[PDB]
């Protein structure tokens, strides 16, 4: 039973991503979220080992719910005559980046790197997990403000990941790539690495660099505050035109402004606390 | 200048 097993809180808020409230687990008051689904806006299901058939959402989330990582975790679910609920973690206390960034302006390149190199994790187990997110962005990352430590969430967008083309995309198209805009067509990891330079960009900048479909495809960054020449230089690698010209994960990872990243915990005594 | 989210799903 849904109702005796979690006390429901506030909204925390309600999208494209259904609506989540904060809740407690009664068993032993571990902090939740928690997401309602309408069935009718469920385009993408999947089916379980199970053989239950699932939003996508609980399929993708299940593949990355194993063991300790930089994704929210699904702790358990339900199916309701017209919806899907979702227990979902609740780090305590919380700010999403998006709102990060819009309080603190443009990070210091120290703790951009700290968070990129966090997201790059999270991104890299989601992969190995077989999980493509498709929506990679600030509002899509959590901080956890204490232990210093991202986490990603709403995989409501995602796929499969698969080495063949993809020609359908619900993500967010600000952070979507020129040859998304251009054909409709996209490869996962080149894409998903797109996205990650447009999060970089946002880190260090204060904002994103392309709010229209021509700027995606112009390919030209304007640097709008005092960036490192070795950040502007992975930002734009990542930011290639060409699929094919983008780093790999391993690439971005070994880049020189990667080097001596924070540990989560100084990145929360140094930045957070 | 403005700075806003923008919707996916
Ligand atoms: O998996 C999730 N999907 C979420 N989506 C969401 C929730 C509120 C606004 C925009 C998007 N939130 C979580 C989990 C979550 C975990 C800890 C939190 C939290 C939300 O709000 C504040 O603390």
């Amino acid at each position: 039973p849904l109702e005796s097993q979690y006390q429901v809180g506030p909204l925390l808020g309600s999208g494209g991503f259904g609506s989540v409230y904060s809740g407690i687990r009664v068993s032993d008051n571990l902090p939740v979220a928690i997401k309602h689904v309408e069935k009718d806006r469920i385009s993408d299901w999947g089916e379980l080992p199970n053989g239950t058939r699932v939003p996508m959402e609980v399929v993708l989330l299940k593949k990355v719910s194993s063991g300790f990582s930089g994704v929210i975790r699904l702790l358990d679910w339900f199916e309701r005559p017209d919806s899907f609920v979702l227990i979902l973690e609740r780090p305590e206390p919380v700010q999403d980046l998006f709102d990060f960034i819009t309080e603190r302006g443009a990070l210091q390149e120290e703790l951009a790197r700290s968070f990129f190199w966090q997201v790059l994790e999270a991104v890299r187990h989601c992969h190995n997990c077989g999980v493509l997110h498709r929506d990679i962005k600030d509002e899509n990352i959590l901080i956890d403000l204490n232990r210093g430590e991202l986490k990603l969430i709403d995989f409501g967008s995602g796929a499969l990941l698969k080495d063949t083309v993809y020609t359908d995309f619900d993500g967010t198209r600000v952070y979507s790539p020129p040859e998304w805009i251009r054909y409709h067509r996209y490869h996962g990891r080149s894409a998903a690495v797109w996205s990650l330079g447009i999060l970089l960009y946002d880190m260090v900048c204060g904002d994103i660099p392309f709010e229209h479909d021509e700027e995606i495809i112009g390919g030209q960054v304007f640097f709008r505050q005092r960036v490192s020449s070795e950040c502007q230089h992975l930002i734009r690698w990542c930011l290639a035109l060409r699929p094919s010209d983008r780093p790999t994960f391993e690439e971005i990872q070994n880049h020189p402004w990667m080097q001596d990243v924070l540990l989560p915990q100084e990145t929360a005594e140094i930045h957070l606390h | 200048r403005k700075r806003r989210r923008h919707p996916s799903g």
